[PDB]
């Protein structure tokens, strides 16, 4: 069904030495397929994707001209904020960005973003009708009066209504073998006795993609909480994925529990036992 | 493909 | 200004078996501020050849990074993930279990 395509920026000042390290990342799903970082050598926008490397000199060109933009602003809005703040130079603080466009199973578009935060907290945000702005507090709305004076908001919407999907489709359809297949998970079971009175039973899930999943235990068919332990989503360094959920048990109970998985791949959930 | 994003805080 | 202290984890990309060639793997994510010490030890020593992934971000706002290495599991070698970030007093030392 649906596919997102998502652009993240992140400076930090180095009070120290010099200008801000500047690191850019893009993603489609949850696929990276490019990168730029202020400190490599190439001063370039880069692949992280073999179905990117296809896009010609003048793509490349363009991509870098405008990260090295996104990064002049970031450097300059972090000495704005420390000034709206009343910071000293003193101390490093971080700006991010992000911003990308939802569609859904028809690629039709669904829904755009775009938002900044200071040091970890939402700092400013676009609203889901693209024409106003969240503003946290009051240095966020002067950058709001300053946006809708230079009408940041009709910028930014005629990108994500229009740009940002027709790019998302052309994407979705080079490398169409890597964004749009799904990988239903491997999964297994293991139990460890934890003491004499229980024992854990771990439910796995390998090798998935994309990384939406979810994993439920039940008792005697009934959905359970208590006592159970997940992990987070993380990647396998391959393009894949994995998950592990846990729940302690008295022993001699094992097989009262069962495991559901939930998945893309999965259009109907697996459900896992312990075999004795 | 990025945004032509000159926008300041 | 906040902080998150980072979560750590330390895996396999495949099921490991003794002598096959596999990556070893530790993810640390949900913290904040970007800066972060991370590396792979082998019996308590420093891999001097580690990968990264580039830095990226969640929802909310925290960040996240994948470090890697190529290695073969075997009965008796130890591996683990040493982390550091301003939220920690002292480096974290995580283990890897090879069923976590």
């Amino acid at each position: 069904g649906s596919h997102s395509m998502r652009y993240f920026f992140t400076s930090v000042s180095r009070p120290g030495r010099g200008e801000p390290r500047f690191i850019a990342v893009g993603y489609v799903d949850d696929t990276q397929f490019v990168r730029f970082d202020s400190d490599a050598a190439s001063q370039r926008m880069e692949p992280r994707a073999p179905w990117i490397e296809q896009e010609g000199p003048e793509y490349w060109d363009g991509e870098t001209r405008k990260v090295k933009a996104h990064s002049q602003t970031h450097r300059v809005d972090l000495g704005t904020l420390r000034g709206y703040y009343n910071q000293s130079e003193a101390g490093s603080h971080t700006v991010q960005r992000m911003y990308g466009c939802d569609v859904g199973s028809d690629w039709r578009f669904l829904r755009g973003y775009h938002q900044y935060a200071y040091d970890g907290k939402d700092y400013i945000a676009l609203k889901e009708d693209l024409r106003s702005w969240t503003a946290a507090d009051m240095a966020a709305q002067t950058t709001k009066h300053k946006w809708e004076a230079a009408h940041v908001a009709e910028q930014l919407r005629a990108y994500l209504e229009g740009t940002c999907v027709e790019w998302l489709r052309r994407y979705l359809e080079n490398g169409k073998e890597t964004l749009q297949r799904t990988d239903a998970p491997k999964t297994h079971m293991t139990h460890h006795a934890v003491s004499d009175h229980e024992a854990t039973l771990r439910c796995w899930a390998l090798s998935f993609y994309p990384a939406e999943i979810t994993l439920t235990w039940q008792r005697d068919g009934e959905d359970q909480t208590q006592d159970t332990e997940l992990v987070e989503t993380r990647p396998a360094g391959d393009g894949t994925f994995q998950k592990w959920a846990a729940v302690v048990v008295p022993s001699g109970q094992e097989q009262r529990y069962t495991c559901h998985v939930q998945h893309e791949g999965l259009p109907k959930p697996l459900t896992l036992r312990w075999e004795p | 493909i990025l945004g032509k994003f000159l926008h300041w805080l | 200004m906040i902080q998150r202290t980072p979560k750590i984890q330390v895996y396999s990309r495949h099921p490991a078996e003794n002598g096959k060639s596999n990556f070893l793997n530790c993810y640390v994510s949900g913290f904040h501020p970007s800066d972060i010490e991370v590396d792979l030890l082998k019996n308590g020593e420093r891999i001097e050849k580690v990968e990264h992934s580039d830095l990226s971000f969640s929802k909310d706002w925290s960040f996240y990074l994948l470090y890697y290495t190529e290695f073969t599991p075997t009965e008796k070698d130890e591996y683990a993930c040493r982390v550091n970030h301003v939220t920690l007093s002292q480096p974290k030392i995580v283990k890897w279990d090879r069923d976590m």
